[PDB]
RNA sequence: AGUGUGGAGAUCGAAGAUGAUUAGAAACCAUUGUAGUCCACACUGCAAACGAUGACACCCAUGAAUUGGGGAU
RNA sequence: GAUCUGGUUGAUUCUGCCAGUAGUCAUAUGCUUGUUUCAAGGACUUAGCCAUGCAUGCCUCAGAAUCACUGCAGCAGGAAUCUGCGCAUGGCUCAUUAAAUCAGACGUAAUCUGCCGCAAAAAUCUUGCGGCCGCAAAAUUGGAUAACUUGGCGAAACGCCAAGCUAAUACAUGAACCAACCGGGUGUUCUCCACGUGAGACGCCCAGCGAAUGAAUGACAGUAAAACCAAUGCCUUGCAGUAACACCCAGCAGUGUUGACUCAAUUCAUUCCGUGCGAAAGCCGGCUUGUUCCGGCGUCUUUUGACGAACAACUGCCCUAUCAGCUGGUGAUGGCCGUGUAGUGGACUGCCAUGGCGUUGACGGGAGCGGGGGAUUAGGGUUCGAUUCCGGAGAGGGAGCCUGAGAAAUAGCUACCACUUCUACGGAGGGCAGCAGGCGCGCAAAUUGCCCAAUGUCAAAACAAAACGAUGAGGCAGCGAAAAGAAAUAGAGUUGUUUGUCAUUUCAAUGGGGGAUAUUUAAACCCAUCCAAUAUCGAGUAACAAUUGGAGGACAAGUCUGGUGCCAGCACCCGCGGUAAUUCCAGCUCCAAAAGCGUAUAUUAAUGCUGUUGCUGUUAAAGGGUUCGUAGUUGAACUGUGGGCUGUGCAGGGCCCUUGCAGCCCGUGAAAAGAAACAAGAAACACGGGAGUGGGUCGCAUGUCAUGCAUGCCAGGGGGCGUCCGUGAUUUUUACUGUGACUAAAGAAGCGUGACUAAAGCAGUCAUUUGACUUGAAUUAGAAAG
RNA sequence: GGAAGUCGGCAAAAUAGAUGCGUAAGUUCGCAAGAAGCAUUGGCUCUGAGGGCAAA
């Protein structure tokens, strides 16, 4: 079937390799997952050695990490907004590694409020920051005195959806984990998204 | 996955005649490598002569009458390589597998409190789950908590009966070593220097009792004592001293003449 | 198929098939030593050629060479025990001077004839091939048996032969059986 | 080796020039072996420069070496 | 020698013609004669293109010459 | 053994081929063959085609018997059938194949890995009783489904329904407490203390292995003193002194590994949905016979190391230019983000950018499986390698695949295309480049044998006992003048006819062979042993009778005798035959090799006729018409006499010079130190987590809530070292040569060894003994690259 | 069915636009050549690429 050998490739001299053996199972390839945005659906694949690769055909939620806060939360995937390979992978809503998506910022807002006692939504089921005991209030000031948040991230949390980058391979792991875009990476991709709308 | 081993492809140290058969007992995976092991069938049939053939060797072995490292082995394809203590309690054999100056395997007879002791060369060190320091030796043992001073290349003295380490000999200059592989296999000398080549094979230069300098790759040396006199294990008859070939020939001729 | 028993050749034919001098010398040797064919002479020639080639290779090397020392000692020993070379001469250059008669003297047939167990060299071959000669209490039936100097003393008639401690041969056995038939 | 071509992006071609001994004629003959080497942006080698290369895993269909130092 | 395009065309002269000689004799020999031969420009690159002897370097006996450049009387 | 000879002339000296000559485990073919030993043996042609049979199965004390099996009287064997494991090995063939394969040398820190070695494992609310609760606890888990039975279908089919049983170590499920340590998040929770970086309980939410994503570790090692403030430890009521740490642990890791790691491991955040994780809810023994008896097994998950797999490539590897350009739409060379994979990668998608290769021969074509190795050779070489060991590839041809640790498997599957076989015409099959054996094809290659006795492999398996696992792998025999070794076909005389010959005449001996008390052998068969041990057959034309080529030369050996007459023939070549043939067809004789000897065709030597060693080019073959000229090859010198001393040499012409000895800042300068010369293998720093507790150079302090059961107990300095880090040379390699490492056997050398010798083999040997030899199994060489 | 019709393919049929690939003998080297051949093409909804002008 599909192979990953160099027999079919032309030599650097331009010559044609004369193949003198049949194809092997140790050099096979397999059809891509083409993971889409939808309700979760996966298929196991028996890889070499007896192990299993979870070929994910659709995924909707995943583990997205706030790296500067060293935390992670399981959120819903709302959209895929940018792909470096092509924009057809954005039209078809294909989830691949290093693709830019928009996720649900409510868990991150709630964790920020619970950890630092700062409510982003207030200044513009939900946690109450005035209910906290005054031992926790002393805890909040100790945490708050070292840490400052970025306005670009804070604006996205208030809006309800925050951009993120997929850091897992869905066609191999079967899951769509990621990281929130921060710093110069966020400003790089935001500029690309503004070019499309104009 | 190969199951067979031709007699021509078998190691020469097994001393299997090319006309006796086409095949040789292929060593099963285990403690020692296929090229650096002596199968239990070979030991019990071609060395001890207890079994006249493979059938009788199997009858001996499958009863658990042969103990290797204080554990009965029923397999005639068991590797049973260097430093291994093989004991037959019914005949009280109790010999250790070593190398002689010619490089061939030798059965050095032991006693009590010596058949309980086995030397192991640490070939790897790694931290296992739970932050447990584990040392892997030349025979496949994984020591769960070795000496804190253990390093790759040093040897440990293992009590096979109690399954515990009793001493550690570091691989330093001046230590007594036996050569385990190569052209100088079986020779015993003291480390005089170890040329270290990062990324490549280190070269240990050794000098034996007679003062003959010889070198070998550092992976072929095995520390056996703190000095060339204070060895921690008994060695074969020649004491790891290579003899000049001409002198050996004349001595053998003189002995043969004196016999008659 | 899958047999590893080794075998080689021991003789080689001469380059020129018809030389008068070579044919005359070979007929001299054949008549003198009672040989069935020229192939025995050619076998002796091949052994001599191998010995002389080894001696030349050793003599090329320096004296202090360990290979020269060991192999020259071995070839000296072999020549001295097999009687090809006199014990007085012990240099490596005396092997090069060996000749075909030197080895042809050491054959069991020639040794028997010289020792007197046979009246002729053609009588000796028959005596050996007929299981009558025993070297060191072992019956030897091969005429080309090269005799060592230490084994020269022990050559005698076999204990199982009629010319010894054995029973009478066919001529007498058959005559006795015929006499029993008549009686 | 010596740098032979610098026309690719982050990749150079080096030449290893050696003499091969032909036994029958007891004489040598000059031969060369071109190699595709990945050059990190930490180095700026020119054609004819002398470089040291270390073997690494396949980075492309021809690259198996990485430049370690420019002499 | 041959080719192309212009010139030139004295002489000699493949082809051709005629006269001889011969058994025959558009062979040798006579008398002619075209192309050529001469030139300009463009081709060709086929010689017993030979010293039948590749190039560069070193050493190398004798007597009489010869060409060119020096130096001395 | 480093060897030549015959043919060009009237003769001569050359060049030069032709012909001779020796080998070939090198094939065929002819003629011939007594004995024994050791052997190859349908590669060549047709990777042509194949009738038939047989080649891979496996059970112990230890997974599952109600055979309606058997014996015995429950017990023990047990058909079958589930279950587990193997069948990816071995065998075969060499078709493919030149950045391929393969060899030596390296990688995989780019990966997978059942069996096997040594390890590790504290996740899990289960069960039974009464009314979610209560109470208790050697967890007494649940559905199937074969074999079987019943009824069957089908011409058949290593074809099939349907219904009734019934198990597993099959499948599913599921175990609280016992039972630890350790962390993270919290409560508008209480108790204190101060008026919050307070402290302490208590609650409840999580804290297992493996996996995913994200942060943090995974050390340091190129500077000294005071202040002040806040907090915090102490001292006492200001900093000596002071591992760290707000009890219950006063040392329960401040310290993984490598040349290198984004690695090992640890902690924190969130996740894992079958696509993980039993104490098999397993089995068998002992005893002593145990709600804690003690073994032997078996199994899940995790882990690393053995056995492997896969991938990459440092050097090498035939002929051809009447093959010079090759690659790149639609991957060519690279880059970027992905995807795929067990992994790395233009392996692949998208997007970029123009690369990559070649006269040091690319590309194309032709012949080839690649090694170890074989033949032949003074040396250099030349040739061969289908074939035993190793590596690759394939199973009529292609392709695809499933299962599995591992297959792109073929005595697996699927489909096409060739061929095929059966049929009751509806259907159903096939794959000898396994073994034996056919049929073709050719110049060319054996038995449809016996056996697992050995050598191995698989397995559920020692052997034995009702009770013998398979195996065409392998061994054994048959066939077998491929090849190799040893060896017969007579020996001693008498007499006559120096010897010798011949005719006699003896005399013993021994085989071939015929047998055996037997021996061998799995059994046979060979061999060996013997022909009485009381008791064992046999040569005289020793008919038990040697052949194949020759006698002009090369080339050993007839002017012999008949035939024949440029005919028949012969003759490698030169030649012979036209009537007194040294050559033909015969007889006799002689020659050469010999159980062998011819012939054909290759290949090596001969052949310095391929010339690197080592060819030739005025006239024998062969300097280009001449110049320029890139590759390519080749290329002038020069950094450079070390001195002194003492002895000592047919030394020689105080001097020079031999050999040895001891000196030399060993040119000049400058004086241990400095200076000068050197010294990157140096120097200058600085690291206890640097040296097996920081290298040379019994009581008494600590402190004592400490297995503090510990620590110091020379002081100081100065040096000199080990390691490890940093920083510095306006930094030296390579070929050659000398050593050393690394590096399968078989084969080739070689040491030893009376297998009766030998080709062999790695054996054996020696006392006579319940055993020695602490038996031996030496050593080499083997391109190139590293 | 396919020139068998007919003096004879007369007449008819046939072919075809654009784009990509590909293309022989011969040759005055210009050609032959649209040689011969293969493939693609619609409608929709998208996505790229190819510019001006002003502004320190
Ligand atoms: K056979
Ligand atoms: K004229
Ligand atoms: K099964
Ligand atoms: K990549
Ligand atoms: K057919
Ligand atoms: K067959
Ligand atoms: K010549
Ligand atoms: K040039
Ligand atoms: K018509
Ligand atoms: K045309
Ligand atoms: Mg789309
Ligand atoms: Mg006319
Ligand atoms: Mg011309
Ligand atoms: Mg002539
Ligand atoms: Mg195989
Ligand atoms: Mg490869
Ligand atoms: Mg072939
Ligand atoms: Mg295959
Ligand atoms: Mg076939
Ligand atoms: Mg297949
Ligand atoms: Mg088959
Ligand atoms: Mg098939
Ligand atoms: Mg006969
Ligand atoms: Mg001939
Ligand atoms: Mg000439
Ligand atoms: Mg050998
Ligand atoms: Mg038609
Ligand atoms: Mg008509
Ligand atoms: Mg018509
Ligand atoms: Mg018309
Ligand atoms: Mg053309
Ligand atoms: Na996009
Ligand atoms: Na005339
Ligand atoms: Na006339
Ligand atoms: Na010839
Ligand atoms: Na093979
Ligand atoms: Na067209």
């Amino acid at each position: 079937g599909i192979v990953r050998s160099r027999l079919h490739k032309r030599k650097i001299t331009g010559g044609k390799t004369k193949i003198h053996r049949k194809r092997m199972k140790a050099e096979l390839g397999r059809l891509p997952a083409n993971t889409r945005l939808g309700a979760r659906r996966v298929s196991p694949v028996r890889a070499r050695g007896g192990n299993f690769k979870i070929r994910a055909l659709r995924l909707d939620t995943g583990n997205f990490a706030w790296a500067s806060e060293a935390i992670a939360h399981r959120v819903r995937l709302l959209d895929v907004v940018y792909n470096a390979t092509s924009n057809e992978l954005v039209r078809t809503k294909t989830l691949v590694k290093n693709c830019i998506v928009a996720v649900d910022a409510a868990p991150f807002k709630r964790w920020y409020a619970k950890h630092y006692g700062i409510d982003l939504d207030a200044d513009k089921d939900k946690y109450d920051v005035n209910k906290a005991s005054p031992k926790l209030q002393r805890e909040w000031t100790r945490r708050r005195r070292n840490h400052r948040v970025e306005k670009a991230i804070a604006d996205q949390l208030r809006e309800g959806r925050v951009l993120a980058r997929i850091t897992s391979r869905p066609g191999q792991s079967g899951r769509a984990d990621g990281i929130l875009l921060e710093g110069a990476e966020l400003q790089f991709y935001l500029k690309r998204l503004e070019k499309k709308k104009k | 996955a190969k199951k067979h081993l031709k007699r021509l492809y078998a190691p020469k140290d097994w001393m299997l005649s090319k006309l006796t058969g086409v095949f040789a007992p292929r060593p099963r995976p285990g403690p020692h490598k296929l090229r650096e092991c002596l199968p239990l069938l070979v030991i019990i049939r071609n060395r001890l002569k207890y079994a006249l053939n493979a059938r009788e060797g199997e009858m001996i072995l499958r009863q658990g009458l042969v103990h290797v490292d204080n554990h009965p082995r029923r397999d005639g394809k068991y590797p049973a390589g260097f430093m291994d203590v093989v004991e037959i309690p019914k005949t009280g054999d109790r010999f250790r597998l070593m190398y002689d100056v010619k490089g061939r395997f030798a059965l050095v007879n032991l006693s009590e409190a010596e058949a309980q002791i086995k030397l192991m060369k640490v070939v790897n060190l790694y931290t296992a789950t739970g932050r447990v320091p584990v040392a892997v030796t030349h025979d496949g043992h994984r020591i769960r908590y070795p000496d804190p001073h253990t390093s790759i290349g040093d040897t440990i003295v293992y009590n096979v009966k109690e399954k515990k380490c009793v001493d550690l000999i570091k691989n330093r200059q001046g230590k007594a070593v036996i050569v385990t592989g190569g052209a100088n296999r079986g020779r015993i000398g003291e480390i005089v220097k170890v040329e270290c080549h990062p990324g490549a094979f280190n070269i240990a230069h050794l000098k034996d009792a007679s003062g003959a300098e010889f070198a070998t790759r550092a992976a072929n040396i095995f520390v056996i004592g703190k000095d060339l006199n204070n060895l921690q294990v008994t060695v074969p008859k020649q004491q790891g001293l290579r003899m000049n070939v001409i002198q050996e020939r004349e001595e053998r001729l003189i002995a043969a003449e004196a016999r008659k | 198929m899958r047999n590893y028993n080794n075998f080689n050749r021991v003789w080689k034919a001469p380059r020129r098939p018809f030389e008068k001098e070579r044919l005359d010398r070979e007929m001299k040797l054949c008549g003198q030593y009672g040989l069935r064919c020229k192939r025995e002479i050619w076998r002796v020639n091949m052994t001599l050629s191998k010995m002389r080639r080894t001696a030349r290779l050793l003599l090329t090397l320096p004296e202090n060479h360990p290979r020269r020392l060991l192999e020259g000692s071995a070839i000296m020993r072999r020549c001295h025990e097999y009687g090809f070379l006199d014990e007085e001469k012990d240099k490596l250059d005396y092997v090069l001077s060996l000749t075909v008669p030197d080895i042809l003297e050491r054959r069991l047939q020639t040794i028997v004839f010289k020792a007197g167990l046979a009246k002729s060299v053609h009588h000796a071959r028959v005596l050996i091939q007929q299981r009558h000669i025993a070297v060191a209490k072992q019956i030897v039936t091969i005429p080309s048996f090269i005799v060592r100097v230490s084994s020269e003393r022990h050559i005698a008639f076999a204990d199982a032969s009629p010319f010894g401690n054995g029973r009478t041969g066919r001529v007498k056995r058959v005559r006795a059986k015929a006499a029993k038939r008549h009686a | 080796g010596v740098v032979h071509s610098t026309k690719m992006h982050r990749t150079i071609i080096i030449r290893r020039n050696y003499l091969h001994f032909i036994k029958k004629y007891q004489r040598y003959q000059k031969r060369h072996k071109s190699l595709a080497v990945h050059c990190s942006p930490a180095f700026d080698p020119k054609q004819g420069d002398e470089v040291v290369i270390g073997q690494c895993r396949p980075l492309s269909k021809t690259i198996r070496y990485n430049v370690l130092e420019v002499v």
